[PDB]
């Protein structure tokens, strides 16, 4: 039975590959030959948000586009007022080892998680004027890689146990569990309509899930190494990825195959984070080599470099407004680039 | 039993992925290009905004 | 009033400096080791689903934060990025054990990891009394698993602890030599392995860790001051 | 969240007193406290302020030097010692809680207060002293300011307070547009930067009371009463 | 007549061998530690300050080379400014060597339970204090003599703050560091650091002893032109060697320089 089932699975793999290849008439490079290249994109460090003790591992912009939460391995969440560099909050964490942080779209909560296998929800707007833990979402058997708020009550989280889970914060129990990734899930990205989310794992494959149904819609396997970053294209029909193999790949949900790969021969180090600009034309990627490269999404060539970090650029994020880009680094400073 | 059941689940997933229809990569690229065109003006990073408009300087 | 907001930020920065002092004054240790190794007993004997079990203990008025990784997947590639820039790694091995080759491969992976390249390893060879009993009894011999012990002879520098048979000293020094060889193969001077012959009940473990942290911090400062 | 004032009573004009307010149910340290006096048959008047961490302190010109504000975090108590008094100082002394950071709501909670008795400014003017009205109707309570309350940063620092008879004031609208937590959507805030309007849409039996405008660019308005 | 021959020989040897070391090494140290200024350690601050002092002192020494002092002796204010500038620079150099020795002792011997003191803020504060103390040691005696009136007591103060106390502190600190290093190396690369410490202490001793002894003997006793030239050359030789023995005779700053070359 095992051999027969494997043969059937390989036949299905071949069918999927053939269909994807047939759908490949042109490539995004050919279509984007016409469009004039973005040219030289230059952005300067408008702010430096210092005050963290240890490596900054994650950051997330608030929907208001001014406040941004930031996590460091010293057990500190700091909500910065990006405009004035003010520390709005400094939430001490019960677990020093934090690998992810999220900001609720309403701005009322920040989620947090890491090597404690727990995603802690913090209530920013209590009546006591002190940020307190609103919930602790236990149930993962590995570290929390990424977490994102669907709303004030729903949060979906990756894990190093190779599963993604959707939670109901009031109840504190997993509404549904997404299984199928063969390696540690390293990042999420919620679609702008929040009906779909895509997760990259250490098995070098990116999967698309349906939150309401709870099942993998389709799978993408372009990369040769583990995926460290993933972000949805603003249109919601494509998403970029970042892998240790030092290349981004842009997939389209409807073509169900890679559209383009962003890589250069000198670029020989892994990617830690990726995101698009407001229009989706620029694909900002952070790298292990202490700097961040700006790519022309439609084309395949660098449009600039956000050099200026003294250590690994661990996290990167673009305001929902699209006005500025915040990049955190293992040297413990966030920098806002505009 | 366990291995064959897991293989059955994997085969079902593969069948589900195969059954879904797909569009031409050319059309996907055209859609992405059209989206980039539509909101190009409203992308401050793409089109550097003056110092009087952005809130950082 | 944004002036009051700036005052609040000032207060937060004051608290952050207060905590920065504690963070600087404390040393962080990553505890590793296979389940058969008595790392759990090592943390238990410290007299001061979940993924980490922090242990606080203090020696000569210096605080040590020892982190033991708990519920985590069998592959340690990714989460060991966090423990980059810790004071040291305490890799514990069962000397008696035979999964000693698994321990050797694990130690090789830890040593040659990209991010742990500047992290010294306080290599613990635990359960040495059990190794002594294993060798003396003759039920099992390391020659069955490793062929070089049929050729190895005790080096001169091997100081015999009183009451130790020559056979057990030779065995334990062969075990030590395995790990020292793995460490010296890639040791470029950025990180140093610190082998130790230890037992579960030994209260000397905290003192040994403190001494090796003293040496590691001495090397770090020496490199910082351009003396190495 | 509970702030109960202490002291109060009869004092001769040359005498001294000390009002104490004990905070309960919130992190008293993080909040900057105010003292606001409510003289009989007259509107609110801000007395003094002490920021978080016993930092910046301000007093009104009338009581600058005469009064002194003090704060004790361990006891969660706020003190207001008056070395000298007058007949004017007779007033219900409220202790007001406020916190300042982006998006916060200053002056959200008001203590019950104690009635002490005794033997340039941005003047706020309210268009009407009293507004006879019927239940179920909308009322456009309006006020003006000496100078535009719209700051360079981009928000008008205007606050609206409702004082139900026999109650302490309650924050309705802060920064001219934002409803306070627990305030029903009946109320609405609007303004031009120099003139402002609190346009309640449907009156309720609990919405009848005296409405005070305040600026925070501290001065309160004369107060507009609602008569059902 | 051979007196001038020997003097010229010594001056040429100096400006050929040692002066390039001093000058180029000091500008290179400043360039390397300013290009990566964001990544500076506490020792880097002291290295920058000492490099500035050494660069100024070697620039002055270029005058001592072939005794071009007579030119600037023509103007009184110029001579006074040069004298005070050189004095403050030498005092800064000596005090920075002493403070670096003490800071090395703190960092190595007391590496546990001294992180509070050794903060980059305190490092910059100590650099400022050292510079201010050097300026004081230079001006205060000068203005005191000027108001009251090469003075014997002033020269004694110069000897005390120039060699005796700084060398005693340096010797004590580096002896303690040698003790710590040897004891640690016996337990569980330290030979390089040991020989580096001995090199720095010997360089300081050999270069600063001649001038201070030359002053001291005169303080009991120019008729010593060649000897004065030699001692001044040695005093500047201290500054010339400093950037070598301290910065790129070690591995950390050599790696920093390699990175600067590769990337800049």
């Amino acid at each position: 039975e095992l051999d027969q089932l494997r043969q059937e699975a390989e036949q299905l793999k071949n069918q999927i590959r053939d269909a994807r290849k047939a759908c490949a008439d042109a490539t995004l490079s050919q279509i984007t030959n016409n469009i004039d290249p973005v040219g030289r994109i230059q952005m300067r460090t408008r702010r430096t948000l210092r005050g963290h003790l240890a490596k900054i591992y994650a950051m997330h912009w608030g929907t208001d586009s001014r406040l941004l939460v930031s996590a460091s391995q010293d057990g500190k969440l700091i909500i910065w007022d990006s405009y004035t560099t003010n520390k709005v909050h400094a939430i001490p964490l019960r677990s020093s080892w934090v690998m992810t942080c999220a900001y609720a779209p309403s701005g009322n909560y920040v989620a947090c998680g890491g090597l404690d296998n727990i995603c802690s929800i913090y209530n920013l707007k209590t009546r006591e004027g002190n940020v307190r833990v609103s919930r602790e979402l236990a149930g993962h058997t590995g570290y929390l890689s990424c977490c994102r708020f669907l709303d004030d009550n729903q949060i979906v989280t990756s894990s190093g146990d190779t599963t993604c889970a959707l939670w109901d914060i009031e109840t504190g129990q997993q509404t549904t569990t997404f299984t199928g990734h063969t390696g540690d899930v390293m990042s999420l990205s919620l679609a702008p309509d929040t009906r779909l989310f895509v997760s990259g794992a250490c098995d070098a494959s990116a999967k698309l899930w349906d939150v309401r149904e709870g099942m993998c819609r389709q799978t993408f396997t372009g990369h040769e190494s583990d995926i460290n970053a993933i972000c949805f294209f603003p249109n919601g029909n494509a998403f970029a990825t970042g892998s240790d193999d030092a290349t981004c790949r842009l997939f389209d949900l409807r073509a169900d195959q890679e559209l383009m790969t962003y890589s250069h021969d000198n670029i020989i180090c892994g990617i830690t984070s990726v995101s698009f600009s407001k229009s989706g034309r620029l694909l900002l990627a952070g790298y292990d080599d202490f700097n961040c490269n700006v790519w022309d999404a439609l084309k395949a060539d660098r449009a600039g470099v956000l050099a200026g970090h003294d250590n690994r650029v661990s996290c990167l994020g673009v305001t929902d407004d699209g006005m500025a880009v915040a990049t955190g680094s293992w040297d413990s400073f966030l920098k806002i680039w505009n | 039993t366990a291995s064959i059941a897991q293989a059955r689940k994997l085969v079902e997933q593969l069948k589900m992925e195969a059954n879904i229809d797909r569009i031409k990569v050319s059309k996907a690229a055209a859609d992405l290009m059209a989206y980039c065109e539509a909101h190009a003006k409203e992308d401050p990073l793409l089109t550097p905004v003056p110092a009087s408009e952005n809130p950082f300087r | 009033e944004d002036k009051a907001a700036v005052e609040r930020s000032k207060m937060i920065e004051k608290q952050l400096q207060k905590d920065k002092q504690v963070y600087r004054r404390t040393l962080r240790l990553l505890l590793l080791g296979a389940d058969n190794s008595g790392k759990s007993t090592i943390v238990k004997q410290m007299r001061i689903t979940s993924g980490i079990f922090e242990t606080k203990f203090q020696v000569d008025k210096v605080n040590f934060h020892m982190f033991d990784v708990g519920a985590q997947r069998d592959e340690r590639r990714k989460w060991i990025q966090c423990f980059n820039d810790v004071t040291a790694i305490i890799f514990v091995v069962d000397s008696s054990d035979n999964r000693l080759q698994e321990a050797l491969n694990d130690f090789d992976s830890i040593w040659n990891n990209r991010w742990l390249r500047t992290i010294s390893v306080i290599l613990f060879l635990n359960k040495q009394d059990l190794l002594a009993e294993k060798v003396l009894a003759g039920k099992s011999k390391i020659e069955d698993y490793f062929p070089e012990f049929a050729r190895y002879t005790t080096p001169e520098d091997a100081t015999p602890e009183p009451g130790e048979d020559p056979r057990v000293t030779r065995a334990k020094y062969f075990i030590r030599k395995e790990f020292v060889d793995i460490s010296t193969a890639s040791g470029d001077g950025r990180h140093i392995c610190y082998p130790h012959f230890t037992c579960a009940v030994d209260t000397e473990n905290a003192r040994r860790i403190f001494n090796d942290c003293k040496d590691i911090i001495l090397q770090m400062n020496l490199r910082e001051y351009n003396l190495v | 969240v509970q702030l109960v004032e202490s002291g109060g009573g009869l004092v001769q004009p040359g005498g001294s007193r000390k009002l104490s307010c004990s905070a309960s149910g919130f992190a008293f340290s993080s909040f900057g406290m105010h003292w606001v006096r409510q003289a009989p048959e007259k509107g609110l008047e801000w007395v003094a302020y002490i920021s978080s961490g016993s930092g910046t302190i301000y007093y009104a010109d009338t009581v600058k030097g005469r009064f002194t504000i003090s704060r004790d975090d361990p006891k969660n108590t706020l003190f207001l010692q008056m070395t000298s008094l007058r007949s004017e100082d007779t007033a219900m002394y409220y202790c007001v809680r406020s916190i300042y950071y982006y998006g916060s709501s200053p002056f959200d909670f008001w203590g019950q207060g104690t009635t002490l008795t005794v033997s340039s400014d941005i003047v706020m003017t309210q268009a009407t002293s009293s507004v006879p009205v019927t239940p179920g109707e909308s009322v456009s309570i309006s006020c003006r300011s000496s100078k535009s309350l719209l700051h360079s940063n981009g928000n008008t620092y205007l606050y609206w307070f409702l004082q139900r008879p026999g109650q302490s004031p309650q924050l309705l609208i802060y920064r001219m547009s934002n409803l306070a937590s627990g305030v029903p959507d009946r109320f609405s805030g609007s303004g031009s930067g120099t003139a402002f309007t609190l346009t309640i849409s449907r009156l309720e039996a609990e919405d009848v009371g005296v409405y005070y405008c305040m600026q925070h660019l501290l001065t309160f308005g004369a107060g507009t009463k609602l008569e059902l | 007549h051979q007196q001038y021959v020997i003097g010229l020989f010594l001056s040429c040897l100096y400006t050929i061998f040692l002066f390039p070391i001093g000058f180029v090494g000091n500008i290179l140290i400043l360039v390397v530690n300013i290009s990566f200024r964001e990544k500076m350690t506490i020792p880097d601050l002291y290295f920058i300050n000492l490099a500035v002092a050494d660069l100024i002192l070697v620039a002055d020494s270029l005058i001592e080379v072939f005794n071009l002092h007579e030119r600037y002796y023509d103007i009184a204010v110029l001579c006074t400014f040069m004298s005070l500038f050189l004095q403050v620079n030498m005092y800064s150099s000596v005090f920075f060597l002493t403070w670096m020795s003490f800071d090395r002792y703190i960092a190595l011997a007391r590496a546990m339970r001294c992180s509070l003191f050794r903060t980059k803020h305190h490092a910059r504060l100590s650099c400022g204090l050292i510079w201010m103390a050097s300026v004081s040691a230079t001006l205060v005696p000068f203005t005191a003599v000027h108001l009251q009136h090469d003075v014997r007591e002033v020269q004694w103060l110069e000897v005390t703050l120039g060699f005796i106390v700084p060398f005693a502190i340096i010797g004590l600190c580096y002896s303690l560091i040698v003790r710590v290093l040897v004891r640690a190396h016996r337990h569980r690369r330290r030979q390089k650091a040991l020989r580096m410490i001995l090199a720095v202490v010997l360089v300081f001793f050999v270069c600063w002893l001649p001038e201070n002894v030359f002053i001291s003997v005169h303080l009991l006793q120019h008729a010593h032109p060649l000897t004065g030239h030699i001692v001044n050359l040695a005093a500047f030789s201290n500054s010339c060697l400093n950037p070598l023995i301290y910065s790129f005779l070690g591995e950390t700053f050599r790696d920093k320089l390699r990175l600067y070359i590769e990337q800049k």
